[PDB]
DNA sequence: GCATGTGTTCTAATTAGAACGCATG
DNA sequence: GCATGTGTTCTAATTAGAACGCATG
């Protein structure tokens, strides 16, 4: 572990996030108290950006597509604190039929992750505390799963959304994060029932939903594919509201860039369940400033 | 890296990965005896080796990585072995206080597609460098080269084009060029004779 | 010519709001300060009323399509304080050249609001306050607007959304609230200037907007038909959220039932400025309770 | 409304608007001969009258409507004939505590759709009643009446078939019709002749 | 003097939805 | 022991945009 801070030695923590998405790390960090000095996202969606820096109001520094990142960067962009990031999962998870495991297609951006987070790194002789922390899903091969902990140097651990959720969200986590293999507890603002998602006059036919993907169709529970709404005696599908809601984003965070359901549930299905970062970056409140 | 006097070079420490290059290396002279454990250290898969056993392997001086030669005789995506050879050169490179010369290279036998190329000058620092074979009777044997080797990157090879080589690919379906590719690497370490 | 009414005597208002649209009524009174005792709404768009019943939970009752509400409906739910309605303008607008006018089509819908209205109005000898209020298009033939005025025995004034709000919207307000020829004043905040209704990172080519429509031509401004907003040195249209603190809605107000961007736009553009609305219900507050 | 004895039954004053039915009123026996100069006040476009002048041109026994009869004279669109008709009563209804009977009627010569017919008799608070006005050898004469005159509600007339009466306009392309309704109002006021 | 507008419409882009997929608790 | 899944694809519904319109300050 690392050695306790002394609060007036703490100074604001200095992220780079690579596959930002809608900037859920900044978002947990800010929640928490934590002052961000600097924020470095390497994104490369145009609404997801546009979410970032309409949410957040420019305190995220846009830098790219993660690839043209170079060791000049890390270092003039640098030094920083925290190295976060999740790298897509179209070619990793067992959904698709036609995954390319993580040495073609997409699943190749993770050694990105593994480069970039080595630059990042405090070279030898520098004892400052540094974090770091990927996410990834569990439905991924287990050779996938074996090679991405050999880069890292690290085992992952699996946290479920469904503790701290209404949702069904099991995915591993590398890093070295204070705590990560602790119990995760529920709090008192934590939607934890499909009811408390809704919006009024709704009701919830499910205590649970199953996991969200970036599809429509994920949204109807169960092999009948049956709706999880009723409102006014009529069966519908959940609001992007709501979808929100049930991440632990806040409400109308993705009510940006003119999205419409399809795009707003593409964002949300690719991001962090919100209260499960909480969980994982908690810690980091005792070893940066707080305000 | 500066030059090391005749008489305090020591013998080599390599570490070749993906392909055996006790036969190339001990025809110039880099291993004194018959039985070289300490010589050269061979791994065909890597996919479990990890960073204590690399560190325990004896520290190296040189650290080869090295594609499947051109032919359908390899299950892994090209793209493995440059990722993995990564992988394990950061675990044997030593403390960052430079007690002696080290040295890598890495050596593509044309499998390598242009988006493996980028990925392979970006992760190794440095645009590669392509060795021809060629005697105007013959252009057939050439391979790409990422190495921190001063000679390997400053004298001026047979500068060929890019559909010259896919074309030499196409027609495709060591000991001279790989061994000119190697000849600066004994004026660092001892030369058994 | 409204008898003053002590604080005591005040008691809560009750509104009787026909073609209710996205419940702007309820929205200017609550916003105002005034206790809302009974909000009846007659509204047949689902999203409409998707909006209302979600954003005010459930204080606004639903009765329906005008056209069957009846006199005993009108005594039931009655007494009513205040009759406020706009009719469908689809064919009393000049915009539309194939409009049917105010006795085709659905222009004919006014009446409703007429004959409601008398059913309304206390009996002879009912000395009680009771206030009423008729909008539509100043884009109006003038023997539609000559009639309006006769079946309501009065004439409309004129207020133009530009004085309070960054757009072009010219309206009469056929009515009897108190005071509706006063000066139209601005308030410390109101959003004056189309730069201020921007989100961050969003600059306005213009100061004000033409009148927006449902349709999402009326955001092309000018015969160029220009785009109104430039971001990162790219031309771009008006924001859902943006059009929304255009009218003064709260933003988000319209970030429902799933609508994506031509739905709520086409909710917005038949809706009402909220400050001009504002600037017409003022003088209630001091004839009702206010909480 | 209760019946009014004989010696207490004023003249009637009447509102007549779109069509005059001054001259089947002196033939049932409602109007004087001499000129009052008008008992009977008749308006043909109502588009600029207002509530004082319909109070000032003195209190109304009934207000009478009609639609123009079949034909191309249909200057104005439907409706509008319905909306002036109740605007106009409201006009004409006097004070709430009501010191004698006061009787409207509005006719339409078959000319509204049934959508305009349900907006009609919404208005009106009332279904309209068919005037047959067909003998065993002729049907042509065919009116709808709204009314609160007791006797025109209160009775049976002649059950038609409404595609017939529709099939009977399509073909188109007085007195039994709507003065055989008129006649009840004379239990309630003054009978001339 | 000429741009403006609480819209309908017809067509070209565009989206939503289901078929597809199977190793694994 | 079946149900499940940070997704792609192909089609069938939809959605967006421009032509249309002209009395009037
Ligand atoms: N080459 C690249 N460089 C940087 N970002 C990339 C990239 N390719 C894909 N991405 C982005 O990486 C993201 C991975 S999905 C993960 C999103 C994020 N963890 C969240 O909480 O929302 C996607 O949004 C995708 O747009
Ligand atoms: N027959 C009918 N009965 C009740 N409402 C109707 C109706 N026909 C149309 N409407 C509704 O009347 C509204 C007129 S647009 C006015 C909306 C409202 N003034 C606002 O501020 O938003 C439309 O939303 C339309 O859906």
């Amino acid at each position: 572990l690392y050695p306790a801070i002394p609060a007036a030695r703490r100074r604001p923590i200095r992220v780079l996030s690579l596959f930002d998405g809608i900037a859920t790390g900044y978002l947990v960090l800010k929640e928490l108290g934590i002052k961000v000095g600097k924020y470095v996202a390497s994104e490369v969606c145009e609404e997801s950006i546009a979410v970032g820096t309409v949410k957040h109001e420019g305190n995220i520094k846009y830098v790219n597509d993660v690839r043209n990142i170079t060791k000049k960067n890390i270092e003039e962009w640098g030094p920083f604190d925290l190295v976060i990031g999740g790298s897509p999962c179209n070619d990793l998870s067992n959904v698709n039929p036609a995954r390319k495991g993580l040495y073609e297609g997409t699943g190749r951006l993770f050694f990105e992750f593994y480069h970039l987070l080595n630059y990042s790194r405090p070279k030898e002789g520098d004892d400052r505390p540094f974090f770091w922390m990927f996410e990834n899903v569990v439905a991924m091969k287990v050779g996938d799963k074996r090679d991405i902990s050999r880069f890292l140097e690290c085992n992952p651990v699996m946290i479920d959304a469904i503790k701290v959720s209404a949702a069904h969200r099991a995915r591993y986590f590398w890093g070295n994060l204070p705590g990560m293999n602790r119990p995760v507890i529920a709090s008192k603002n934590d939607k934890l029932e499909l009811q408390d998602c809704l919006e009024y006059n709704r009701i919830a036919k499910l205590k649970k939903v199953q996991t969200i993907t970036t599809k429509s169709a994920s949204i109807k529970q169960g092999k009948n594919q049956l709706f999880p709404v009723v409102m006014n005696g009529k069966e519908d599908v959940l609001w992007c509201t709501e979808l929100e809601r049930i991440f632990g984003f806040p409400v109308h965070y993705t009510d940006v860039s003119n999205m419409g359901r399809g795009a707003r549930q593409k964002l949300l299905g690719r991001s962090w369940s919100v209260p499960v970062i909480r969980h994982l970056f908690a810690p980091l409140k005792d070893y940066f400033a707080c305000e | 890296f500066e030059t090391v006097p005749v008489w305090r070079r020591q013998p080599v420490r390599v570490l070749s990965l993906f392909e055996d290059i006790k036969k190339e290396l001990t025809s110039l002279g880099f291993l004194e005896s018959g039985s070289d454990p300490g010589q050269l250290k061979h791994v065909v898969d890597v996919t479990d080796t990890v960073r204590k056993d690399v560190e325990e392997w004896g520290p190296f001086d040189l650290v080869y990585g090295a594609t499947p030669p051109l032919g359908h005789t390899c299950d892994r995506p090209p793209s493995w072995y440059l990722f993995q050879f990564h992988r394990l050169l950061q675990y044997a490179r030593p403390k960052p206080g430079s007690p002696r010369p080290f040295f890598w290279m890495f050596v593509d036998n044309l499998v390598l597609n242009k988006e493996d190329l980028d990925v392979a000058s970006r992760f190794l620092e440095m645009e590669p460098v392509t060795i021809p074979d060629v005697h105007g009777g013959s252009l057939q044997n050439a391979v790409r080269v990422w190495s921190n080797i001063p000679a390997i990157r400053s004298r001026h090879w047979a500068l060929v084009s890019e559909e010259e080589l896919s074309l030499l690919a196409q027609n495709k379906q060591p000991t001279k060029l790989v061994k000119n590719c190697f000849l600066p690497l004994r004026e660092y370490f001892k030369y058994f004779s």
